[PDB]
């Protein structure tokens, strides 16, 4: 690399960070994604 | 060549398993139902059920057939037919550099003259069919689950059996030994319908009913 | 209670077997209805159906006499006998 | 850039962020909630509306073979600009 | 005797003279690739590669459009004709633009699948494609022209089964581009149609705009219940979600085609939905709680109260098994005010013959019939699919509708007759002209819409059109299997729910105030609170929480149509059923278990306990609702006439008025739609200009 | 050598918008079916996955993804060391992916540089 | 159509008789079978299990489809005597692991949408 | 034809004892016997020429992990071709599962004449082509 250093990108990391398995650091999988279906919102007003 | 790409066809090797499947057919009428050569220069001998050995034996043991070597015994399961079970048998002979088909047919409920005696490499073969498909062969020495697990509910390889099956395996604690449940896929088999709509070969169009 | 609540006739549109309720219902249906027009008299109809009467009594009960191959006359004698009582 | 929720988590670029009541955070907890901070959305904002003095363009995504595959987009309604499908850059016509 | 024969690839069929080539081919199973011939649609030559060659003949015809002949040996894979084919297909692709990863038609593409099959493995184009700006047609449509291959298909369909005409062609040349030249939304109860009959990703829709791929879906069939045509539809799940509702074919009741309410509606049953059971605290606010405390409060307020003060009015969007499970949990309670929402005249025959609540000449029979008369109705809303119909019929029978209601759009041409009530009565005397025109008829239709029946004089006017058909019977001038008497019905849990035994109305329960009123998926508001008497009970038993949820106690989360698999009667009497495509959201059950499992609590447990059970209950109270997919004919109209005869209401001066007279009111009417987003979009639409609906569309 | 197939990462343009177009191609080749892909219409008009989630536990390997790809978005990386103490871990979802894209940009913009030529 | 060649059995009279054998190949084995796999369940309930199983296979009314289940249970009885099943393969009859599953209607609407 | 020790087996096939289906998965579940429609995006018709058996769909839920659409019916990606209805019908009960059959629709052959788009007095007249 200091021969011929990579292109150089804005969202390429400027720190390398190394295996965080283990570490509270590691990887959580979860959903992406949103909800589907909205539950209908009862009326606050105390009806009759 | 004007056919850089198709695969060159051989009209010899058509003419010579042409000729031979007549001379078989003449041999045997009484088992020999169709017989037919495919494109690709290969030869499928349609027998009935009953002359499963007979015909094996007349093809291991005549002077001008000599096909003494069991390639694989398989079965296709079709359940839109009759006789679900469509047992093949892929027999090569060394002397004369060829190879063989023989297929014949078999509802669930029907068993098949184990071809153990002709040719001794079925004897394996024959218990894979009989744990994947169900296919019963009588006569057979050790007929018995081959493949599936002990205990093991079901014919895996037919149509109707479910891809994930019907229980998995865990290890529970309680007990202290592994144990059996009803499957629950984290992510179930997203089934792809990729069939297009349109005629794909004209060669092979079935006339209509 | 068994107050009479409704009546079902089920009857085929061509069947032999319901020719005689068809002969019944062009003739008598509509004297009947003007007897008891708060009464729901329920023809609904199908094909090769066996032809059947259901009369619904008060808290859920229900008769099946069925009119299988009965004549008009007959038809009507079988309606005046289940609705002969009130109850 | 990343908008922290009221529950105080990071929320990512679809928009995912778990509720208040969403039992499904514990895994949160002595861990850390993978999420970009390179919000595409945003950073394809701040290229600049190419001017071209033609009718259509055709956009590859720059890198020929490494880019995508080339579109023609048509820049005749002077109203707005015509973007690319594959990378969002954006061209329009200079008073036509 | 006309038969010509012909000869597909050499083997000789018996064709009709007249029938194309095309039609031809597809009687041995060979299907020619085309472009722009649909079969519904008019025949126009644009596609060019429905080209075959005919036997010694130097040129390659249009099988599209030309009709054989004696001895014509139609070589479909003739080598001229696949040279043809490759040569019309390279001139398609040519300007094609590079959309395949980012256009919805992606892997339901013809010009992709026709590409595989018929066409070349490679470009020889090295030169600048063209590229087209985009049009705005409305909110629904996505319209990426520049992947048009001017087919003319959205041209044919708009002029031909829509009857508007906006789309057309404008330039020529190459740039020639199909569109609407100035900007106009293409907005009608068929329009989201056009995005099947596009064989490209040209037209496509906007709510589900690249959101999943056709190879991915697991496609369902279903009957729509947004309607009472009772149309077919294909509904697609996959992960258990719903993206796309697709028509299917039937020929009959939507031949290929379904109403935008139908198709853009999925959006409804995934927002505000009921999927817990809701009792109301010591607050009195609904809040959630388990199913069995639910059921518990339910059946002991059924158990202490008894007789005629425990009613059911059951909604429009119901299923059979629902409405017959109602009907016999209350049945034996000894409450028989089953009322629904829709009122049909009880005066008379009412629900007891069944041929008075009914199109009983079918959906087909429409294109046998001459003339037509609608009273007080507007088929372009209240049943698209039927409307459709009698376009259709009006194309090419030649057949001339006619109108008592308010002059509405109606896509083609009627002759108003006024809309005053009273002209019913004039045609019974035969002094208004239009008398003397249905006795000429062959074959009369009268079609009175249920709509009409709301009115307080709905008595009135079916007796009214009973003396119109009655009038025109005596004269032998129709046929003895024509049946003349039609009721168009809007609501789609109204055929199955009369023919039940259902009261059809709801003023039983105004005559005799109940208090623990069954609200079983009721969504029109006719009943409120208020007329009910002090402390009422009242149960919601529906799917989306709108109108019958906030006025209730112990709110039952319900099964939607797409969740169920339901029985649900058309208006022409046919009994289809659903299939489930997906299961109800959270706890939300279906609709006939939770009032057996509901009976079994209150100790009154009923009969049936599975779905073929309670199929079966439904035959013995009804054989119809079983006959799937077939109409049982009804009869005895002489029979219901003469009890019409019995009392007398008379006519009023109020004009027969739809409640829908124009688009913006035909989106929203059901709770499913009321609750819908993209639907929304739609009547915002309509009612302001173009500039209120538009985003960046590209894929 | 630089075809070596690794860890997984989606990379970006040059401008810094993603690449992947939900095309869902590598999704629909997939052997082990270790992809799931959802999209919805972004705020901006083009339109991006919501959820490109690679079941890590799942993937054989065979590299079939980027070769799927019309965009060059899905690559498999250089890297090899993503070995991990629990199978949630592996179970990669588009952050972690789009994290793997702006971590080995550097080197997996070489790779396809000195062999897209062969492809 | 109506006719066609058996496995073993001509009649419903000898394909009882495959039967009776075979649970007597299976009664007697069951306490070898617990003692030499450690079974932890008692005997008794070993030999009514081979009862029950024996039993949920009664409504079977064709001399070609008892010659399947009689020869199936005989490979079943071979595996266990000369120790290719173990104790997991044993213990799997005995379904203890899952939770019962309700059979009352109330009970199922009350879990889910099972019908 | 074949004397093969033949014996009188009129009792309908009953090989579900064999499959080893549990008992749950074999009545509780209603096939569809169904000539699948074309796809309506599409035109061609390759696609509707083969009888399908399909078992009725049952819960999907969403995992609590990333959240796929989880199952536990095994019977659900299950789907079986037949040439021809008699075939289909008769592998449901063989394998003992209760059925419902819907016949194949045939679209009804539809006149088309291409003199018809300009029709002297006909409203069939097309204003465009
Ligand atoms: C040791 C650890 C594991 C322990 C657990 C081990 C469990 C598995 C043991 C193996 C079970 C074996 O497969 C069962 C089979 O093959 S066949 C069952 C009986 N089914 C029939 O024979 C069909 C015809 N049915 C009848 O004949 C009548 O039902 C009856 C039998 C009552 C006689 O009737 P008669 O008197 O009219
Ligand atoms: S319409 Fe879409 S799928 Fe078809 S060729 Fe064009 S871009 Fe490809
Ligand atoms: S927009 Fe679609 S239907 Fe209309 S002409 Fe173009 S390709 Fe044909
Ligand atoms: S390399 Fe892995 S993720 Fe890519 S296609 Fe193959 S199995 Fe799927
Ligand atoms: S193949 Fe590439 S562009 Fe297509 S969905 Fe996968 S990552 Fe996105
Ligand atoms: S099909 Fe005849 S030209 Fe397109
Ligand atoms: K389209
Ligand atoms: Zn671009």
């Amino acid at each position: 690399p200091t021969t011929k250093p990579p292109t150089a990108r804005k969202y390429i990391w400027t720190n390398h960070k190394f295996n965080v398995s283990g570490t509270p650091q590691q990887y959580v999988p979860y959903s992406t994604t949103r909800k589907k279906i909205q539950e209908w919102v009862p009326p606050s007003t105390p009806y009759k | 060549d004007t056919r850089p790409t198709i695969r060159p066809r051989n009209d010899v090797v058509h003419k010579q398993l042409s000729a031979f499947g007549q001379y078989v057919a003449e041999i045997l009428p009484k088992y020999v139902q169709q017989v037919q050569v495919s494109c690709f220069n290969e030869l499928e001998i349609f027998i009935h059920p009953d002359g499963v050995i007979p015909v094996l034996t007349f093809l291991r043991d005549h002077t001008n057939a000599q096909f003494k070597s069991l390639a694989d015994l398989t079965a296709v399961d079709v359940p839109t037919r009759q006789n679900r079970f469509e047992i093949v048998y892929n027999l090569l002979s060394l002397r004369f550099n060829s190879q063989i088909r023989v297929k014949t047919y078999t509802d669930e409920l029907t068993p098949i003259e184990s071809s153990v005696t002709v040719y001794k490499a079925a004897n394996w073969y024959e218990r894979e069919i009989w744990d994947m498909f169900g296919v019963f062969f009588a006569n057979h020495p050790d007929l018995r689950r081959i493949l599936t697990g002990y205990g093991f509910e079901g014919h895996p390889f037919r149509k109707d059996f479910p891809l994930s099956g019907y229980v998995e395996l865990r290890y529970d604690d309680e007990v202290k030994r592994v144990v059996a449940e009803p499957v629950e896929l984290a992510q179930e088999f997203r089934k792809f319908d990729l069939n297009s709509p349109w005629e794909a070969f004209p060669a092979y169009r079935q006339p209509p009913e | 209670k068994l107050g009479l609540r409704e009546i079902r006739i089920h009857l085929c549109q061509r069947s032999p077997g319901s020719q005689g309720v068809r002969d019944f219902i062009e003739k008598r249906y509509v004297e009947l209805k003007k007897a008891n027009p708060d009464l729901p008299i329920l023809i609904r109809e199908c094909s090769d159906v066996q032809p059947k009467l259901w009369a619904r009594y008060a808290f859920g009960q229900e008769k099946n006499v069925s009119l299988n191959n009965f004549s008009a006359d007959q038809v009507t004698r079988t309606l005046e006998n289940v609705l002969s009582g009130k109850a | 850039g990343v908008r922290t929720s009221p529950t105080g988590e990071k929320v990512t670029h679809t928009g995912q962020a778990y509720d208040d009541g969403d039992y499904r955070r514990v895994r949160f907890s002595d861990r850390q909630k993978e999420v970009n901070e390179n919000f595409a959305i945003d950073l394809i904002a701040e290229q600049p509306v190419s001017e071209v003095g033609s009718r259509v363009i055709s956009c590859d995504g720059g890198g020929g073979a490494l880019g995508h595959p080339r579109v023609y987009i048509n820049l005749d309604k002077e109203t707005k600009t015509g973007t690319c499908g594959y990378c969002g850059l954006q061209f329009r016509q200079p008073h036509h | 005797s006309n038969l010509i024969e012909v000869f597909v690839d050499g083997q000789s069929v018996m064709v009709e003279p007249g029938t194309t080539v095309l039609q031809a081919c597809e009687k041995v199973g060979m299907q020619i690739p085309r472009f722009c011939y649909h079969e519904r649609l008019s025949v126009a030559g644009n596609c060019r590669m429905c080209l075959v060659e005919i036997e010694k003949a130097p040129k390659v015809v249009a099988a599209c459009a030309m009709p054989v002949m004696k001895g014509w040996n139609i070589l479909t894979n003739s080598e001229k004709s696949k040279k043809a084919r490759e040569g019309v297909m390279e001139f398609l692709l040519a300007n094609h633009p590079l959309d395949c990863p980012i256009c919805d038609q992606g892997g339901e593409c013809d010009l992709q699948d026709q590409s595989m099959m018929f066409g070349s493995d490679r470009s020889r184009f090295l030169e600048g494609k063209r590229a087209v700006e985009d049009k705005n047609i409305g909110p629904l449509v996505k319209t990426i022209m520049t992947r048009c291959i001017q087919c003319t298909r959205c041209i044919r369909f708009a002029s031909e089964i829509a009857g508007v005409d906006d789309l057309g062609t404008t330039g020529r040349g190459n740039d020639m581009q199909v569109g609407t030249y100035i900007e106009k939304m293409f907005m009608s109860e068929l329009s989201g149609n056009i995005i099947d009959i596009c064989p490209v990703g040209a037209l496509t829709s906007k709510p589900y705009a690249f959101t999943a791929r056709p190879w991915e879906t697991r496609k369902t069939e279903s009957i729509d219940v947004m309607d009472a045509v009772g149309s077919n539809i294909v509904v697609s799940t996959r992960t258990g979600e719903v993206m796309r509702i697709l028509p299917r074919m039937h020929e009959d009741i939507n031949e290929e085609w379904i109403s935008d309410k139908t198709r853009f509606a999925y959006d409804g049953l995934k927002r505000q939905r009921l999927t817990q059971p809701m009792i109301r605290n010591e607050k009195g606010l609904l809040t959630y709680t388990t199913w069995e405390d639910a059921l518990s409060r339910v059946a002991g307020m059924l158990q202490s109260f008894q007789g005629n003060d425990v009613a059911a009015i059951a909604g429009g969007l119901v299923d059979a098994e629902a409405l017959v499970a109602l009907k016999d949990l209350l049945n034996r309670v000894d409450s028989d005010s089953l009322c629904t929402e829709e009122v049909f005249p009880t005066a008379g025959a009412g629900t007891d013959l069944r041929s008075n609540y009914l199109l009983n000449t079918t959906i087909a029979g429409v294109e046998e019939a001459d003339v037509i008369l609608l009273v007080g109705t507007n088929p372009r809303f209240e049943a698209p699919l039927f409307n459709a119909r009698i376009r259709k019929s009006w194309l090419h029978n030649d057949l001339k509708v006619a109108l008592i209601g308010s002059p509405v759009d109606l896509t083609y041409r009627y002759d108003h007759l006024g809309d005053s009530p009273k002209i019913l009565q004039d045609i019974a005397s035969g002094n208004h002209p239009f008398s003397q025109i249905l006795k000429e008829a062959k074959k009369p239709m009268v079609v009175l819409g249920s709509s009409a029946l709301q009115r307080s004089d709905g008595t009135a006017i079916l007796a009214a059109v009973s003396n119109i058909a009655q009038n025109i019977r005596l004269s032998s001038g129709v046929t003895g299997d024509w049946k003349v008497m039609n009721i168009l019905h809007r609501i789609a849990s109204q055929v199955a729910a009369l023919d039940l035994g259902y009261k059809p109305g709801v003023e039983a329960i105004r005559k005799n105030p109940p208090k623990v009123l069954f609200l079983l998926g009721a969504d029109g508001g006719c009943i409120t609170r208020q007329d009910l008497p002090k402390d009422c009970f009242i149960i919601y038993q529906g799917h989306h929480g709108d109108v019958g949820a906030p006025m209730a106690d112990v709110i039952l989360p319900g099964a939607a149509y797409t969740e169920k698999s339901a029985t649900y009667v058309n208006t022409e009497g046919r009994a289809q059923q659903t299939k489930v495509a997906v299961t109800p959201p959270g706890l939300a059950r279906e609709d006939w278990k939770i009032i057996r499992a509901l009976s079994e609590i209150a100790g009154m447990t009923l009969p049936y306990d599975t779905l073929d059970q309670v199929r079966s209950r439904l035959e013995e109270v009804s054989p119809n609702l079983v006959r799937y997919d077939d109409v049982e004919g009804a009869n005895y109209f002489q029979q219901a006439n003469e009890l019409s005869k019995l009392v007398n209401q008379q006519l009023l001066a109020d004009p027969l008025v739809p409640p829908q007279l124009t688009i913006k009111d035909f989106y929203m009417t059901d709770s499913i739609s009321r609750a819908s987003q993209t639907m929304a979009k739609c009547v915002k639409a309509v009612t302001e200009g173009i500039q209120a609906v538009e985003e960046p569309s590209i894929c | 050598s630089p075809r070596f197939r690794g860890e997984h990462a989606l990379r970006r343009y040059p401008s810094g918008e993603e690449r992947c177009i939900a095309c869902k191609l590598c999704e629909a080749v997939c052997p082990a079916q270790a992809i799931t892909i959802e999209a919805e219409p972004r705020a901006d008009g083009s339109r991006r996955t919501t959820r490109y989630d690679i079941d890590m536990t799942k993937c054989i390997y065979c590299g079939f993804c980027q070769e799927a790809c019309p965009v060059d978005a899905i690559v498999e990386g250089p890297n090899f060391e993503f070995s991990t103490e629990t199978h949630e871990e592996l179970l990669y979802n588009k952050e972690k992916l789009l994290n793997n894209g702006d971590k080995w940009e550097a080197e997996i913009a070489a790779n396809i540089q000195a062999d897209y030529l062969y492809r | 159509g109506t006719s066609v060649k058996p496995i073993f059995s001509r009649d419903m009279n000898e394909a009882k008789r495959r039967v009776r054998e075979l649970y007597r190949a299976w009664y007697r084995e069951v306490p070898n079978t617990v003692h030499l796999f450690q079974l932890d369940i008692s005997v008794k309930q070993g030999r009514d299990k081979v009862r029950e199983m024996f039993m949920k296979n009664a409504h079977v009314t064709d001399p070609r489809v008892v010659d399947l289940l009689v020869i199936k249970g005989k490979m079943e009885l071979e595996e266990t005597i000369n120790v290719w099943k173990q104790r997991t393969h044993i213990m799997r009859f005995f379904h203890e692991t899952e939770a019962p599953r309700p059979t009352d209607f109330l009970s199922k609407f009350y879990v889910g949408h099972d019908p | 034809t074949q004397d093969t020790q033949l014996i009188a087996v009129d009792e309908k096939l009953d090989i579900t004892t064999l499959t080893g289906v549990p008992e749950e998965h074999i009545k509780t579940r209603k096939v569809r016997i169904f000539v699948p429609a074309r796809n309506n995006m599409q035109s061609g018709v390759n696609n509707t020429k083969k009888w399908k058996m399909e078992f009725d769909t049952r819960e999907r839920w969403e995992n609590p992990l990333m959240g796929w659409s989880s199952t536990a019916d095994p019977l659900s990606n299950l789907v079986l071709t037949f040439s021809t209805k008699e075939d289909a019908v008769a592998f449901a009960e063989k394998n003992g599962w209760s059925f419902d059959v819907e016949e194949r629709k045939v679209p009804k052959p539809k006149s088309k004449s291409y003199g018809a788009n300009f029709s002297w007095n006909k409203r069939t007249r097309v204003s465009t082509k």
